[PDB]
């Protein structure tokens, strides 16, 4: 998933774009992956 | 033939030149002619050699200097609405 | 709620602004409603 961005993996935007310009795309992917990880942890805690 | 030429097309009747199966480099373009706005969206001009694209399409057209800002993914005006408009998730960039 | 935007519903910003311009406002409303839904299902799972 892209989480509202132009790509999914950070290795793609880091290979085509520059870090000073694609910094907002990396931050959106990190916050998106962190939210999914937080949801999976809460689901695992309920299952536990 | 793609840069520093003498005859191009219009903005509505442009041609899609097929540029494929070759070595597309950007460092060998500064010695031919000077570029005014080497702006690029969605792709960095310095990372063109590390990666490799596929079936590069060449869309060349001559417009006015006041309309140089309308060539962007998500602009509005007379070229971005009634003429060839760049897509939102558009990969690739423009040399003007 | 606006979730840090200029309006609450997407029909208001889509009629006064263009989608290429109000894309960040719609994305903020989506991730804002998704976060509230994640909190609601978390409370519902605890109540269940």
């Amino acid at each position: 998933s892209n989480f509202g961005a132009i790509s999914s993996v950070l290795n793609d935007i880091l290979s085509r774009l520059d870090p000073p310009e694609a910094e907002v795309q990396i931050d959106r992917l990190i916050t998106g992956r962190l939210q999914s990880l937080q949801t999976y942890v809460t689901q695992q805690l309920i299952r536990a | 033939e793609v840069f520093n030429a003498t005859r191009f097309a219009s903005v509505y009747a442009w041609n899609r030149k097929r540029i494929s199966n070759c070595v597309a480099d950007y460092s060998v373009l500064y010695n031919s002619a000077s570029f005014s706005t080497f702006k690029c969206y969605g792709v960095s001009p310095t990372k063109l050699n590390d990666l490799c694209f596929t079936n590069v399409y060449a869309d060349s057209f001559v417009i006015r200097g006041d309309e140089v800002r309308q060539i962007a993914p998500g602009q509005t005006g007379k070229i971005a609405d009634y003429n060839y408009k760049l897509p939102d998730d558009f990969t690739g960039c423009v040399i003007a």
